[PDB]
């Protein structure tokens, strides 16, 4: 679940806070944005 | 005996308070508004950073003004009158605050004048104009803000003892003024009645004014109003005496005069405390600590879950735009979002002249703690915008993460520098790297062009300086 | 003559040029300039940018100081020296070609004065101040700018008769000034001369002044200017003629006066013309378009693969930021790098009084192709910054896509507006949510935070301004 790590650090303030409305480790996200960048759809993808 | 029910109270109308009640009411939720004075927008709108910043705009146009005599556009010496400049003061104060009025009207949030205390975990009883109103609430925000730090050995009640408060009355302009605190507000007052006359002198106890701030941004602020004010750093006062021909301030320190000096008025600006101890929060069953904070998690929640506090009476930085964002997830919480206060970076802007503007991690931040940082800088020396402006002392600063090239933080000292911070916090909250900053094209010329430009630095591609990293 | 072997070749030294060479030189690749004139920096540094930038701070100064009497400052009416005006302009010239001169100096990068022409596909001759040199060279970067467009009709020798250039030398302040063109060069021109005591005459064939900004951004800016000059919209001048006591401008539109119109100076700002003709170019086997142009691939290659070009004559828009980004990946590509110019976004800022600034998308080009958007603004009547700096009536707009949210465009009218642009145009370029936007603190009060302001706007959460998104 959540924790503020470098994932989390880096990602930009719509992600964060999507990662921390559900509970969403940013770590076992992948990135498919330029330079691996966490995009809206890969957290969604990620929660199902 | 008054008595109302609602679902959120908010305590204090400042910037936080009344940026909660708004969005409170926004989100469909019933809300009142205590506030002891008579208008809305507390510290930051009637005594603050509006009538601040409104004085140090007319500083700097007069500065501006006798700085073009060089050019061949030669102003006459311009004929001051103080109660104009105040009445003009006072239009800007009452046109945002009647705005105010007007917006909490249209949002059909109450205002409630007087004097608020708790008095149990759901209940709150205000002392005021229409005698006392006992306020049932399903949830409350403190927002109730700070207050001047004074000190004991000073005769503050003596109507030459000033407080940031009695500065921006603007009763008079003395002929020697003294400021105690090489902090922010201290510099623009100084600022401010330098341009009007006044003979500056400044009391600082650390070697640098504005400590947070790096020392190669201040170093070139300091060139600056070294040259306006007569500066006293690794200085203390020792005591203060009122006598009838001025007051009198002995210090001892490195550049402490041997003697007694005379002033006409003593701005005291060296810091400010919360209100946390004032309101009996304790009743409710809140936690003040033993600085008169109360302190609250990442939901601005106290340790009573129906309780929130936010703005700067939980903590530093004490500033308008940190307590007006926590009062939005406040609000957001209590509608039942699953929101979370935790920005990367909060700005700090002082308007002086040159101004301070610094966003994200300082050079001190950083080797603290133990961060590898690499900085690139742009001298305003090879700005032709800043030379045909008269800025060329100006220096813009980033600062990225050695390995992965991230900018971490940034830095502007020059005339108009705080507009730049803008671009800067954006970036650091993207996570933008040194060349996602240089690729970008930035207008020329332009001051905010210098944040790419000190990209490119960084990237060893710039052109408008020698390039060591070729 | 003089025969001269480089690596590189680059013809004309304005922003695209010397930065071109620059880049060159630091990739560690031979270069040599020929430029035409006696300093490097070409039209922005010595004719354009710069000069332009000082008189228009002169110009707000005056204006403010002025405005500061209303609250008790009065200031005496200012005592204006035109001569001593003209010194400090070539003063702060001088400092940044002397800058530009020293750093080609010091990357060992040679000048050439003179004006150069091609005469083979590898060969190009300069006549200048050292008789004629021939310049062999393995790649060449043309870099030879752009001119004012000039009539048939007027008489542009009479000293009466100027352009851009003209009005940066500061010969006169005419009591009567008549602009031709409303674009950007000629309203900041007619800002400078209004504030130093000149009656300003603009007349614009279009409906509306900066043709490529939006119609709300504009709005807020002519109902300014409208008050400091007589602005002649949809009307065109037909006639020119000198006589002894002035320039007699006959005009047709809609607000032409029926008989012609005496005027003491006329400056001629229609536009800008790119040099691509004048060259011999064709010697080099380089094809020039009928406009003038040398087009150029995402590369900056001619048709010619060894031969670049970059700056006004590759294309619009005519602006040094462009010309400079150019120049740099020129230079990178002949150093073998794999690189493009393709930006996201170029910015224009109109520095007239308030400004008008914009970059990415305008509601004009959103509607071009197709896209479907929403605006958002915020008034800086809602702005204690700009209330207590007495300028109240800015604003600044941002433009969504509707369905993914993100920023692709966005414009400022305002006293100081154009500074605001690197936080917008860096968001466009990142591909920020509005929701980024919003949630990044901006310092509170400043003219900036509206960037942020306007984000909550679109969010349906701003608090410093009723909110018609909020719930019922
Ligand atoms: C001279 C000066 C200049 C400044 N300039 C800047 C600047 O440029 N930028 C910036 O970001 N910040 C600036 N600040 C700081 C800024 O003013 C504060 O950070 C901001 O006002 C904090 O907002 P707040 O809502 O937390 O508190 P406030 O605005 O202090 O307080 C809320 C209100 O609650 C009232 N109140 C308190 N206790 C009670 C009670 N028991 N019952 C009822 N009402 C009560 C207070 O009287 C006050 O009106 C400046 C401050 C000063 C003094
Ligand atoms: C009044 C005015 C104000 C402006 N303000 C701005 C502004 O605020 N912002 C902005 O972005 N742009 C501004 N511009 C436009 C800007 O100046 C140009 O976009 C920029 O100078 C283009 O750079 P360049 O290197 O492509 O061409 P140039 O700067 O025109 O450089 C080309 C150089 O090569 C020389 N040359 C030409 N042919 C030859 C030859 N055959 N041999 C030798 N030398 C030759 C020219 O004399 C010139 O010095 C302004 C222009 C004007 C006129």
């Amino acid at each position: 679940e959540f924790a503020e790590n470098d994932a989390y650090v880096h990602a930009t303030p719509l992600i964060r806070r999507l990662a921390r409305e559900f509970g969403v480790n940013l770590a076992k996200v992948k990135g498919t944005g330029r330079k691996g960048r966490i995009l809206r759809e890969d957290v969604q993808a990620y929660v199902k | 005996s008054t008595e109302i029910k609602t679902q959120v109270v908010v305590l204090g109308a400042g910037p936080a308070g009344y940026s909660a009640a708004f969005r409170c009411a926004d989100l469909g939720l019933e809300t009142v508004i205590v506030e002891r004075y008579n208008t809305l927008g507390g510290v930051c709108l009637n005594v603050g950073c509006i009538p601040s910043k409104a004085l140090l705009h007319v500083a700097k146009v007069i500065e501006e003004a006798k700085a073009l005599a060089e050019h061949g556009i030669v102003f006459g010496e311009p004929k001051t009158d103080i109660d104009k400049i105040r009445t003009w003061k006072e239009k800007v104060i009452n046109q945002l605050t009647g705005g105010l009025a007007g917006m909490a009207k249209g949002r059909k949030v109450k205002v409630v004048n007087g004097l608020g205390k708790f008095t149990g975990a759901n209940t709150l009883e205000v002392e005021g104009e229409n005698g006392k109103t006992v306020i049932n609430f399903d949830n409350a925000i403190i927002a109730a803000g700070s207050r001047p730090i004074q000190l004991p050995f000073i005769p503050h009640e003596d109507p030459r003892i000033w407080d940031s408060t009695d500065a921006l009355e603007l009763k008079e302009v003395p002929e020697r003024l003294l400021v105690m605190g090489g902090g922010i507000i201290g510099l623009e007052m100084g600022t401010v009645y330098h341009a009007l006359g006044s003979q500056i002198d400044v009391v600082e106890m650390f070697d640098q004014v504005i400590p947070a701030a790096d020392k190669d941004i201040v170093k070139v602020f300091t060139k600056r109003i070294s040259k306006k004010f007569n500066l006293m750093l690794e200085t203390k006062v020792t005591a203060v005496e009122a006598k009838e021909d001025g007051i009198y301030v002995t210090m001892e320190g490195k550049k402490a005069p041997a003697e007694p000096q005379r002033y006409d008025a003593v701005l005291v600006a060296i810091g400010r405390v919360p209100n946390g101890k004032n309101l009996d929060a304790g009743k409710a069953g809140v936690e003040v600590d033993d600085r008169g904070f109360i302190r609250v998690d990442k939901q601005l929640r106290t340790n009573v879950p129906h309780i929130f506090a936010i703005g700067d009476i939980v903590g530093q930085p004490m500033l308008a735009h940190k307590g007006v964002h926590e009062g939005h997830v406040a609000a957001e919480v209590i509608a039942g979002k699953k929101h979370y206060f935790d920005p990367k970076v909060i700005p700090s802007i002082a308007y002086t002249e040159p101004e301070v503007a610094w966003v994200g991690l300082t050079e001190k931040e950083a080797k603290e703690k133990g961060i590898s940082y690499e900085t690139a800088t742009f001298p305003w020396a090879a700005s032709g915008r800043a030379i045909a402006s008269d800025c060329a002392d100006g220096m813009t600063k980033l600062i990225f993460d050695k390995e992965s090239h991230r900018v971490i933080g940034g830095a502007i000292v020059g005339t108009n520098g705080g507009e730049l911070l803008g671009e800067i916090g954006l970036a650091i909250e993207m996570g933008c790297d040194a060349e996602d900053i240089a690729l970008t094209i930035h207008a020329h010329p332009t001051l905010h062009e210098s944040v790419g430009l000190a990209a490119e630095v960084f990237e060893g591609s710039i052109t408008d300086l020698p390039n060591p990293k070729a």
